[PDB]
């Protein structure tokens, strides 16, 4: 509910997708939540291993740099 | 562009362009944050690069999947789809 | 051209503090609370960026340049793919099409194909075209995506993340560390496969 169809759609469009499924939103859904899961999981892992309370965008960049080809070439 | 790296600008131009309205992104990183019951705290510019990297890697995903795509007539795209083009292009995360 | 002068002094003096400002809000830390808020540091951020922007815009507009930032989003993407230069010529005006959400489908180049070909009366053999064409889609997608990952990992980040390098990550030392997020690599990847297959089989109940 809270992230909109128009939204999906326009994400999808935006990588060539002119028409998608009923179930494509709320598979999107599950994808972006399991994989800023994923990112969160392990950048708070980073900032914890430091003895930090606050997780900094370092912390999401060692981790997206985990997240497969996501942030690939980046540095 | 006197006192400002163009570059920069570049950046903040690109923060404009996301496709997610950054409140219901940002009630989404906060849920995730709840569901880890997480004591901590995020820098604003970490939950930046976070929604740059979501919407990229959504885009890509349905980008893939529309590469996969190959059929006299047009066709909607299904779960199934992205499963398949998942399997032929790769997980891109 | 003194006024003027003194004006676009004051609209880059404006451009600069807006910077710092914005510099200022993306070192902000985030409660949970915060998080659901409307007026967060975040959204501040957010329309602190707009309204930059917009003021950018204007200067352009002052100084007869064009709002261009000079982003690789922006370059052409050329097409000499086929050995047919009409062919050519047409899927490359597709491709370099005004607008951010200028990504064709499997079918746009296709017709792309089959209408250059009738009108410029080649012989087309049908699986020929299809062939042709579905390797001009595939050559042509990769690159339009290839494009989009540059544009996203040569403006990311901020301040804060721009002096990142690959060999200073504390896991490669750490071997606690490293377990810890070799784990956690190993249920992040189970858990996409889970929702890719879950939504799978949910299609595949309802057909």
């Amino acid at each position: 509910q809270g992230i909109t169809k128009p939204a999906i759609r326009r994400l999808a469009r935006r990588g060539g997708v002119k028409r998608i499924s009923g179930l494509i939103y709320e598979e999107t859904r599950g994808v972006l939540k399991v994989f800023l899961e994923n990112v969160i999981r392990d950048a708070v892992t980073y900032t914890e291993h430091a003895k930090r309370k606050t997780v900094t965008a370092m912390d999401v960049v060692y981790a997206l740099k985990r997240q497969g080809r996501t942030l690939y070439g980046f540095g | 562009p006197g006192t400002v790296a163009l570059r920069e600008i570049r950046r903040y131009q690109k923060s404009t362009e996301l496709l997610i309205r950054k409140l219901p992104f940002q009630r989404l990183v906060r849920e995730i944050a709840q569901d880890f019951k997480t004591d901590l705290r995020f820098q604003s510019a970490a939950i930046g690069a976070l929604q740059e990297a979501s919407e990229a890697y959504l885009v890509g995903l349905f980008e893939d999947t529309n590469l996969c795509a190959i059929h006299a007539k047009r066709v909607t795209i299904m779960p199934k789809d992205i499963q398949l083009a998942r399997r032929i292009r790769g997980e891109r995360a | 051209q003194d006024p003027s002068r003194r004006q676009i002094q004051r609209l880059e003096q404006l451009l600069a503090l807006y910077v710092a400002e914005i510099r200022r809000l993306q070192e902000k830390e985030l409660d949970l609370s915060e998080l659901d808020d409307p007026d967060s540091a975040y959204l501040q951020e957010a329309r602190l960026k707009r309204k930059l922007i917009r003021l950018f815009g204007r200067l352009c507009e002052l100084k007869d340049c064009s709002s261009l930032t000079g982003r690789v989003i922006e370059q052409r993407i050329p097409y000499r793919g086929t050995r047919y230069p009409e062919v050519n010529r047409r899927i490359e005006r597709l491709i370099n099409k005004p607008g951010p959400d200028t990504f064709p489908d499997y079918g746009d180049v296709l017709r792309a194909v089959e209408k250059a070909a009738a009108r410029h009366s080649l012989g087309l053999p049908r699986q020929q075209l299809q062939l042709m064409a579905q390797d001009a889609f595939r050559d042509v997608g990769i690159r339009l995506q290839e494009r989009r990952h540059l544009d996203l990992i040569y403006n990311f980040g901020c301040h804060l993340t721009d002096d990142y390098r690959p060999g200073v990550d504390p896991a490669l030392s750490d071997p606690v560390l490293a377990r810890r997020l070799r784990e956690n690599r190993s249920l992040a990847m189970s858990r996409l496969d889970e929702v890719i297959s879950k939504y799978a089989m949910l299609q595949d109940k309802s057909e």
